[PDB]
RNA sequence: CCCCGAGAGGGGGUUUUUUUUUUUUUUUUU
């Protein structure tokens, strides 16, 4: 098959078979590969998810001259629960445009930020599902960033409410990005409500994850 | 330990071979010391490009570790500091396997040795010494110690070893053990028996291939 | 990627030298290279060499189940990826540059796409399991005529090639070793032989566009040195049976049409003369094989 | 349409390497010039559509030299025309009592194409070259022009075979055939040939009369087992031959 | 075996041409005034194909760069909807198609005066909308009519064009049907002379058969080199005259 | 060679894909 990859047989066939509000767990630089990194572990219903990030950054880019630092993020997908490559960019450009408002890029001239996140662990229990995990992406980064030593204007974290994500800086005042999947009709004022209640509790989590650890 | 090999026989390298071990047959070609790309760039050393390609099909993962290990044997034995910022391209093309391939790699790997060694000296490229491989198999019920084992012999065999020997003095001094790879079941007196039946055979090629070597280059000079 | 210098004093050379009917091997224009065919132990190795160039070709086959749109065809192919010991002017895998891809091209196209082999016989229960056969070409060394050298190694690997013989109990397939019954040779519909022509032009480009008297040169199966100078190439495949089975001429110096046509009709008396050869050096090989079969059971 | 503008008068050139019938057969300078050979052709009474003919020689080395000469049809009938597509659908000419239905046209079949004797006729030869206990020692294969000395039929034949008043060199070639076609036969069933036999009935229609009124059986004669050994052996050679060129469309 | 009248007794074929007519060959130039410096849209048959070229200019890459001449790039961009069946994988690395552009480079590159623009390079962007046989004959005339409409120099026109050899019968300007019931011969013309740029035979065809199929395809090149000559002018003065 | 300066100074000459009307005796000459 592959002359890369050992992928077995070629006849051969996959095995198919037959038939609180949320509980956060947060941990930081633990790579050392790296110049940060965190662990995000979330439990709540019928769905568990932990993921992993991390940052490499800042180093060096060779190509013509910039003022400010360039931000590259990819997901990866994990060992259980898979997601489309289209779906996991579309994240990826989402979570890039977040970061841009975040990170304070004129601190790292001609410099890259590479941060991955590895969605090691999703486990889905119920006996698009991209957009709850959006939230849990957005606390890993943060966290993995200030691990790493990057200047933030502000922790930035986020919400998910009947397929709405929408993430906030400044206390919730102001948003640093928006999506909606599915969902209802004129829902909008509930979705941001139960999504700045998560952001602030993820961001008090947050701050006394990079604090008292 | 009927080894046949030629030198030189390839035009636009600047250094070939072709060792011949029973059944398994390998060319080999060596160009350097060369300009190499930046990615390959040793700022002190030479840089050693090495390429084993498979008798039948496109070359895998399997002909990546014998690259590898080609590399762990060759590495050392290259004056690397003489050639700082170069590159010396080595290709091994497996002719004929001598062995189940789906298998076993041993003969392969210690055929492709013996021809890059032949090839490093056919292209004039400083070396610190000298160099030989052969392949070892230990039986099921005999449990006999069997040096450059058959196709057959490896069918029906508990352990598999390469082992590379680094020569000085004249093929007399064992200056270092560059590889052994032993793979299967074996105890630790089968082990130094393996080494002490291994390192006479070793000698003995090396002593062959000595001759070898005379034979073909001594021609070009001049007395 | 690394370059062949060529001084303007060696390209004046020998073109100068084509202008006085002189190439460097002391050939003539409409001369082929005398081809060698060697025959390992195993069926299916064949060495072919031509002049300086060499090639190696190894032809294997496994069991293997065939595509859902052809349930009754067998799966053969052919691969022919380079490496730096043909000369540093290779890049090691490299699959895709122009070079490369037109003599994979041309090589399909003559033995996969012209039907050289019969991939119907490679069947053993339909929609099910069949032969995967592959030609593997291995080029060792490089002075020119890779295609050419490539075409002959395939196909003499293909009618030397033996696969093992199977008995059929259904879909139980009994692979009959080649200790218990003989092996059983490929299905070879025709014998395709490429012949590759090159291009020069003497004068400048202006007289081969708006030019009234073509001055074209042209030259039979060229070294490299020949190869490296040249303006045009064209590679033109035939058989025995008077039939083109494929011609490319990818761009290049512009040429008559009718000069294009003398090419084909001379690459004819090639073909012929390498296809006898073949033949013949396969005979002698059966002869050997044979008699050496009946010493070993005389002597057993 | 597409049988030859000659006609009935169509005629093989004197000469085969005469510039106007060079310039219209091309390919004549390969055509081989069996015409002081010694042919002849055994068929039944009445035919007229005569397909082999055979001559024998002895070779100056001990050896015998024997020739197969079949029509050559080839040369009239080509591929894509409606003559050949019409051939082609025909398969084989039907043989009855009453009348017989041709595979191809009266004029190409039972005149030009026609072995008849007397006439120059293009003609596809094997020629072998074999000792006196009929073993191959060589065969060559090439396209020829004959002219058949005579007709004979298997009656005819057998008499002008026994009589021993004969003995010119036709005859003495005649009985060579026949000897040669004894050995061709005996180890032809030593290696395992089959005998089967199904002899059908003759109608002897009454000549004087109109309705059938007479019937009789065919009897073998020895100038059956003739060409029959001869048409079997060219058979066998034309396909090794065929068949080492063709290995995978040969008819 | 074709149940279809390929070639009738009455000379007319599926589509209702005789043996020796063209399709409709309907050019269009400067269709890309702000994407390309130079542009063609050609129709030739069903085939619909946008050229677009982009140069000379400075290379993105100062390592790609010659100082004696220009480099020239193409790429034939055929799109999965080209056919009456959608391809589900695309064609970008195909084999079949890095050959393709190869060899119109190879074409070009004897042609185009790349040594009057040294250290630039020129793109060749190609789309291939629908295809109906015959795509590398119009792949070729929708080169040389954009690379005109870019004011870059050349020898000469090239005019491209396919015949299929029905048995005995040749067939000028084949379309998807003819080329899947016949081996057809790919031409390459230079200007108005014999010379052949390209030649591509690709399916088995008999020798005695070769030069007069070649015969027929320089002849119709010529007709199309014409077209694309007379639709040039024409544009040209409706340009000129402002 | 080209650009620059009242005084032979300086700057440049570019880096795998449009392929499927299915039926009951050997051999030879007819
Ligand atoms: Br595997
Ligand atoms: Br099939
Ligand atoms: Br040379
Ligand atoms: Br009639
Ligand atoms: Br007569
Ligand atoms: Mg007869």
């Amino acid at each position: 098959q592959d002359r890369r990859r050992l992928l077995g047989p070629a006849a051969a066939k996959p095995m198919a078979f037959s038939n609180s509000e949320q509980e956060l767990s947060l941990h930081t630089g633990f790579i050392e590969n790296c110049n940060g990194s965190a662990l995000v572990e979330a439990r709540s219903l019928g769905h568990q998810t932990s993921l992993i990030s991390a940052v490499y950054g800042p180093r060096s880019i060779r190509g013509s001259f910039t003022s400010q630092g360039t931000i590259s993020i990819q997901l990866k997908n994990g060992l259980l629960e898979k997601y489309n490559t289209n779906e996991l960019k579309e994240v990826s450009s989402f979570l890039m445009g977040i970061f841009n408002s975040v990170v304070n890029l004129s601190r790292y001239p001609k410099s890259g930020i590479d941060i991955f996140v590895y969605l090691t662990y999703d486990k889905d229990l119920t006996n698009s599902q991209i957009s709850s995990l959006i939230p849990h992406c957005i606390t890993s980064i943060t966290l993995a960033l200030a691990d790493a030593g990057i200047e933030l204007v502000d922790m930035a974290g986020a919400g998910e409410a009947n397929g709405t994500v929408v993430s906030f800086i400044k206390n919730g005042e102001e948003i640093v990005g928006f999506w909606k999947d599915d969902g209802d009709d004129e829902d909008l004022l509930e979705c941001l409500d139960r999504c700045k209640e998560q952001y602030n509790r993820y961001r008090d989590l947050m701050i006394s994850c990079l604090m008292n650890q | 330990m009927s080894v046949q090999a030629e030198i030189g026989i390839l035009d636009h390298v600047d250094g070939s071979s072709e060792f011949v071990s029973q059944d398994t047959k390998v060319i080999c070609s060596v160009t350097g010391p060369i300009e190499p790309k930046a990615r390959q760039e040793l700022p002190t050393q030479l840089a050693l490009e090495i390429i084993v390609r498979p008798a039948k099909g496109v070359a895998t993962t399997r002909e990546k570790v014998l690259e590898d290990k080609l590399r762990a044997v060759l590495t050392p034995l290259i004056t690397r500091h003489c050639y700082p910022r170069q590159l010396c391209q080595i290709t091994c093309q497996i002719l004929e396997s001598g062995e189940d391939e789906a298998e076993f790699s041993l003969r392969e790997l210690s055929c492709c040795i013996n021809a890059a060694f032949l090839a490093l000296v056919d292209a004039g490229i400083a070396l610190n010494s000298m160099c030989a491989s052969i392949p070892i198999a230990i039986i099921k019920d005999t449990s006999d110690i069997i040096v450059d084992p058959t196709a057959e012999q490896l069918k029906i065999s508990l352990s598999v070893h390469t082992l590379a020997l680094e020569f000085v003095n004249g093929g007399k001094v064992v200056k270092n053990v560059l590889l052994l790879d032993s793979n299967g079941d074996f105890n630790e007196d089968q082990l130094f028996s393996l080494l002490e039946l291994g390192e006479q055979k070793c000698q003995e090629l090396v002593t062959n291939i000595r001759r070898i070597i005379q034979d073909n280059i001594s021609p070009r000079l001049v007395v | 990627a690394k370059d062949i210098e060529i001084s303007a004093s060696e390209s004046k050379f020998i073109l100068e030298a084509l202008r006085q009917n002189y190439r460097l091997d002391g050939r003539s224009f409409d001369q082929f290279r005398d081809v060698e065919i060697t025959f390992g132990k195993e069926f299916g190795d064949v060495s072919v060499k031509m002049g300086n160039t060499k090639v190696h070709c190894r032809i294997s086959c496994q069991i293997a189940q065939p595509y859902e749109d052809r349930p009754f065809e067998g799966l053969f192919v052919i691969s022919t990826e380079i490496s730096p010991m043909a000369g540093s002017q290779f890049e090691n895998g490299n699959i895709t540059g122009e070079d490369e891809v037109l003599c994979s091209r041309i090589i399909e196209k003559s033995v996969r796409r012209s039907g050289a082999l019969d991939v119907e016989g490679l069947c053993i229960v339909a929609g099910s399991k069949c032969w995967a056969v592959r030609a593997d070409v291995h080029f060792l060394d490089c002075d020119g005529g890779f295609i050419d050298a490539s075409c002959i190694a395939v196909m003499a690997g293909l009618m030397h090639f033996k696969k093992p013989d199977i008995t059929v109990h259904g879909e139980q397939i009994i692979v009959h070793p080649v200790n218990e019954r003989e092996p059983v040779p490929l299905g070879i519909l025709h014998i395709p032989i490429c012949v590759t022509f090159s291009f020069f032009n003497p004068q400048d480009t202006e007289e081969n566009i708006k030019g009234e008297t073509n001055s074209e040169i042209s030259i039979i199966d060229a070294t490299l040195k020949e190869e490296l100078l040249r303006d045009g190439v064209l590679t033109v495949t035939l058989n025995k049976n008077r039939e083109v089975v494929q011609v490319s001429k990818a761009g290049g110096l512009p040429m008559d049409a009718l000069t294009l046509m003398k090419c084909c009709h001379e690459a004819y008396s090639i073909i012929e003369k390498i296809t006898d050869q073949i033949l013949q050096l396969l005979k002698e090989d059966s002869e050997k094989r044979n008699k050496y079969a009946a010493m070993l059971t005389s002597e057993n | 349409e597409c049988l030859p503008a000659e006609g009935h008068d169509w005629k093989a050139p004197t000469k085969l390497d005469d510039p106007e019938a060079v310039s219209k057969d091309p390919l004549l300078t390969k055509r081989k010039d069996l015409r002081d050979k010694l042919i002849c052709s055994i068929d039944p009474p009445g035919c007229v559509d005569i397909n082999d003919a055979l001559h024998a020689k002895k070779l100056p080395n001990g050896n015998w030299e024997v020739g197969v000469h079949i029509a050559d049809v080839t040369h009239f009938v080509k591929p894509g025309t409606a003559l050949d597509a019409e051939g082609a659908a025909r398969g084989t000419s039907v043989y009855l009592v009453d009348k017989r239905i041709d595979m191809l046209p009266m004029l190409l079949g039972t005149d030009l194409c026609s072995l008849k004797p007397y006439v120059d006729r293009f003609a596809f030869s094997v020629i072998w070259e074999l000792d006196d206990s009929a073993n191959i020692v060589n065969v060559n294969f090439m396209k020829s022009v004959i002219r058949s000395r005579e007709a004979f039929s298997y009656e005819q034949a057998q008499l002008r075979i026994d009589d021993k008043t004969q003995n010119d060199e036709l005859t003495m070639g005649m009985r060579a055939l026949l000897k040669l076609s004894v050995k061709l036969k005996q180890k032809r069933l030593e290696a395992g040939a089959l005998n089967l036999a199904s002899p059908e009935v003759k109608v002897h229609m009454d000549s004087e009369t109109s309705d059938p009124n007479e019937v009789e059986i065919k009897k073998l004669l020895a100038t059956n087992s003739l060409v029959e050994e001869f048409m079997l052996l060219a058979n066998i050679s034309v396909a090794r031959k065929i068949y080492d060129a063709f290995p995978q469309t040969a008819m | 075996m074709s149940r279809l009248e390929i070639y009738s007794p009455e000379g007319l074929r599926l589509d209702g041409r005789r043996w020796n007519e063209l399709r409709r060959f309907e050019s269009s130039i400067n269709t890309h005034p702000h994407a390309a410096d130079g542009s063609s849209y050609m129709e030739q048959g069903n085939n619909k194909i946008i050229t677009l070229v982009k140069g000379p200019k400075e290379p993105r890459l100062k390592s790609q760069m010659d100082t004696s001449k220009a480099l020239l790039n193409v790429s034939v961009n055929i799109t999965k909807f080209s056919k009456f069946e959608r391809s589900k994988s695309s064609h970008k690395n195909e084999r079949r198609v890095l050959e393709i552009q190869t060899s119109l480079v190879r074409m070009f590159e004897k042609n185009v005066m790349l040594n009057i623009y040294p250290r630039t390079v020129i793109d060749i962007e190609i789309h291939v909308l629908e295809q109906d046989g015959g795509i590398m004959g119009s792949l070729i005339n929708g080169i040389t009519l954009a690379l005109i409409d870019a004011g870059i120099s050349m020898f000469d026109y090239i005019s491209g064009i396919s015949v299929g050899l029905y048995d005995t019968t040749p067939l000028l300007d084949t379309n998807s049907l003819e080329e899947n019931a016949m081996s057809t011969v790919t031409l390459g013309v230079v200007g108005k002379s014999e010379k052949l740029s390209l030649l591509l035979v690709e399916d088995k065809i008999p020798l005695d058969r070769l030069e007069n199929v070649l015969a027929i395809g320089i002849a119709g090149a010529h007709r199309v080199r014409d077209l694309m000559d007379e639709e040039l002018r024409k544009h040209a003065q409706k340009r000129v005259s402002n």
